[PDB]
């Protein structure tokens, strides 16, 4: 899922 | 003989920029960190170390032009992949050919291969690892060169999980030509630099191949994973 | 006018035992946590606070007297449900009634209301938790009854997810017994005693619901998910 | 899947 990284990936 | 382009520069002023920005040369932030302790004594800290590591591998990436522009998909395989490289790269910075180890402070950030050890690495990962270090070390690259071979080991083309495996491999070159022409007009005396530079790059994929080895058998225990960060398990996970 | 059977009191010493093996009155531990930070700057040092004892509620789980004896499933449903609530309790005896907090060291291990704060939570449960935390301080509870009240909480037959809900409730009436029979023996002035035990039980319950509420909240931010521990997500997670 | 949970109240 990667919740944390697309949350990062976020600007 | 020649001269950077308008538009390389630019490239370079960014890269250097975005590291700047994600790099301190005091390492203040690691008090914030679980402290270190010398089973796996090391492992709450390095866990930490490397987790936070990410977080500004990822801002990094997030600088390097063109980077955002993909899929979050192949920004994600991108670092995922490419994230143990990228630390390994930049960790350069702290380390030290005096007494072989990455000193952040010291003598409580201060990382000796027994260190990693403690934290659930063997001598087949941090034996070629130091090797690595030194001869990178060695190398005395200038920041830019420094800035532009993590750049270039991001956009990686050859990576499991990435789609789009074109327009990676155009930034990639885009990039490998701002560092060569960099080299053949700033830099004095470095005409095998280029070559040893992408060298090391085949050297990470061994050091990252190593480490994911290493790294699944400590992620299958339990008692060790839960020392682990949520990112931490994210990034380095078998997730699909 | 009577006295404890052979069989109660052998398990009034392994509680009581099984406490003192998990459950450190120096809090000497603490320094291993990610330090404190006074946005949600207090959420690493607290995520790890909890995680913590989240390691010790097992422990001493694992020590009561039938606990062993369920099925994985229903000892970890048991451990989830109850695990915050075990925590609230246990926090008692670092409560202090004087400065209305928890001081495990100080300044830098003392716990106030605004630090809660700082790790995401609100006063919608900080208001009713030290209020029940001094309620429960007035109590003057022998360390017997403490304990008691603990292995009583950990094995409520009435949580989501339990099975074999009447062996569950045969062992909670059989610690609910020594605890009476106890208080009716050992504790002079002790006639309300019982009735104002279990009604703490059922403040928990109001406090573990709102903890539950505000702790998905959370959860779901992954900016801050990203701080907690992977037992902490294990234990509090909606997973099934 | 509780790995970590399990692996605790394992003795
Ligand atoms: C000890 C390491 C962290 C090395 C040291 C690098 C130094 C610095 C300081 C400064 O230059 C800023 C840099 O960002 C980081 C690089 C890889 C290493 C050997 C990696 C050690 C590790 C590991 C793990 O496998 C675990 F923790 F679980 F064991 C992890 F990957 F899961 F985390
Ligand atoms: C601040 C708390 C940890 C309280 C303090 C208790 C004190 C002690 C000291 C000593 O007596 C030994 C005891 O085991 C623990 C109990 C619940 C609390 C308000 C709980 C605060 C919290 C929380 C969380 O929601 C998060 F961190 F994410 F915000 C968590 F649940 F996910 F973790
Ligand atoms: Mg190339
Ligand atoms: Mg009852």
């Amino acid at each position: 899922r990667h919740k944390i990284l697309h949350r990062l990936l976020q600007e | 003989s020649h001269m950077l382009s308008d538009e390389q520069m630019q490239i370079i002023n960014s890269l250097v920029e975005a590291h700047h920005k994600t790099y301190d040369d005091s390492y203040s932030d690691f008090v914030r960190f679980r402290p270190p302790v010398r089973r796996l004594s090391m492992l709450p800290h390095l866990a930490d170390l490397v987790s936070y590591s990410i977080q500004k591998v990822i801002g990094f990436a997030k600088m390097i032009p063109g980077f955002r522009d993909l899929t979050a998909e192949d920004q994600i395989a991108l670092l995922k992949s490419s994230a143990i490289e990228i630390i390994m790269l930049r960790s350069n910075q702290s380390f030290s050919l005096e007494d072989m180890s990455w000193s952040c402070g010291g003598p409580d950030f201060k990382y000796c291969i027994n260190d990693v050890t403690k934290a659930g690495h063997t001598l087949e990962l941090l034996e070629p690892l130091v090797k690595f270090q030194v001869g990178l070390k060695k190398l005395k690259l200038h920041e830019e060169e420094h800035v532009l071979l993590m750049a270039i080991c991001l956009l990686s083309p050859d990576r499991p999980g990435v789609q789009d495996h074109v327009r990676i491999e155009a930034l990639q070159d885009r990039l490998c030509d701002v560092l060569q022409a960099y080299i053949r007009i700033q830099h004095p005396g470095g005409r095998l630099l280029y070559a040893k530079m992408i060298q090391k790059l085949a050297d990470l994929r061994s050091l990252n191949e190593e480490h994911s080895k290493q790294y699944r058998s400590l992620s299958f225990q339990p008692e060790h994973s839960m020392q682990l960060t949520p990112l931490v398990l994210e990034v380095f996970g078998s997730e699909v």
